[PDB]
């Protein structure tokens, strides 16, 4: 991942955490492969275990997954009606 | 999945309920497609080591060949040589 | 930072450690951009709420003027109210 | 495992996590296969990863590894030279 | 759980879920024999201390007598000595 | 290793300190038989992920042809696409 979209991922901190929905997620990262089944199960129980825990973990690891981790994440995010967050991030990288 | 799977299956459920740490068999088998994000945060929401196991086992319960095999399999290379001896003589026919 | 402003953190480190969720207020110092993965990783390993707190204000006091500002803010915004009204007097 | 050596382990639970050393017990534990090396991460990072909590850990994660795990455990310990714990162990089993 | 002894657990909560580092009173509680590996795990997953001191005395009240004897001397042997003094009374 | 493998990972060494997640590669490693366990708990003592990736890097410079196949193939399964493909040229053949 470049360091521009590491950025955003970081900028974004607050609303990704704030808004992620994890649980309708994980199929959506699968087919992307952007996340290996045992990597999820580390990503479930980050933490205390809550939505905003898991969802924090999953950001900070994805900066790991790749040169286009961010764009495929954005296509997960879309994938499984997350569109305002998936909007907020593409008007971002754009941006 | 054939008679003779699920008998054997059912037969030894209290060893594999008692042994099995989920954590470590279905990643295996969500690789190998025969079991669902769904089924898996299902599994990790039971509160013990012995629970989940059992949940595991009651939906592999109502699965196919290629499952029992994936499970077998992913018993096997984690470790579980025990375990996987007792499903040994169970297992069926693939493809 | 200024001397007043690490002097402040000094001051009531002790009821900041007491009562902070790090992983909020580092959540802001992230988007804010006055913390690191690895700074924020380096936080999270500590075993305890309080040991996690306690490094983070440990971090904080090596930093700048800005990073005061954006841990402040962080406070105020997670309804830590007290607490920053505490370190107000402080800021640089 | 059956119940007599897991009661023993519990009945044991203040000596082992009192007195194990395990950084030098992971190679013990793997050329006698009693865990993937994955298991030996997870169980490093048991709690706030003291000595104390890996031991505390391993032990627990112990009881699900088979038939053999209490006799074949007790072997690591010699292996390792924590034979003052071993001989704590062994001469409980007999009794 | 004798009636006096369940009692006195609960007039205390407070202050034993603020002190007690769980893991150490179910080590003993585990040797004693009055805590199972499985209640341990149900515990442990409690995401603060407190939590899970607070699940700990939560299954202790449903438990019995030699329980609470058990955790007496838990916190004992761990060097509560002021903690062990107020459920001393309740002793059945 | 053969200096055109060793030459690879020191070109490609900042990409993969930044990414590499090393509780999903030691394990493979350590299973293959190509790192130790007291190599994998100096790796684990570092405090950050970029740090223990460093480390890990450090110590896989100075092993043999096998090892950084081992390496390699890890980082392949674990779904490292891009870090895989910088490490595909240097590749050594072994046996
Ligand atoms: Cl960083
Ligand atoms: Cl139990």
């Amino acid at each position: 991942m470049d360091e521009a979209d590491r950025r955003l991922l970081r900028r974004c901190r607050l609303r990704l955490v704030e808004e992620l929905q994890v649980d309708q997620l994980w199929d959506a990262l699968l087919s992307r492969e952007l996340f290996r089944p045992h990597m999820i199960e580390d990503i479930q129980r980050a933490g205390s275990g809550s939505r905003r825990d898991q969802a924090r973990q999953l950001i900070i690891d994805l900066e790991t997954r790749g040169s286009q981790a961010l764009p495929l994440f954005i296509s997960c995010l879309e994938d499984t009606g997350q569109d305002m967050l998936a909007s907020f991030l593409r008007t971002n990288r754009q941006a | 999945m054939d008679a003779k799977a699920r008998n054997c299956l059912l037969q030894h459920r209290e060893a594999l309920e008692k042994d099995i740490k989920t954590s470590y068999i279905m990643d295996h088998m969500i690789s190998d497609g025969f079991l669902t994000i769904s089924e898996e945060e299902k599994v990790r929401n039971e509160p013990t080591q012995q629970q989940r196991a059992a949940m595991l086992i009651k939906m592999i319960l109502k699965k196919d060949n290629d499952s029992y095999v994936s499970f077998y399999n992913a018993l096997l290379h984690e470790g579980y040589k025990d375990l996987a001896a007792l499903l040994h003589d169970g297992i069926p026919v693939v493809s």
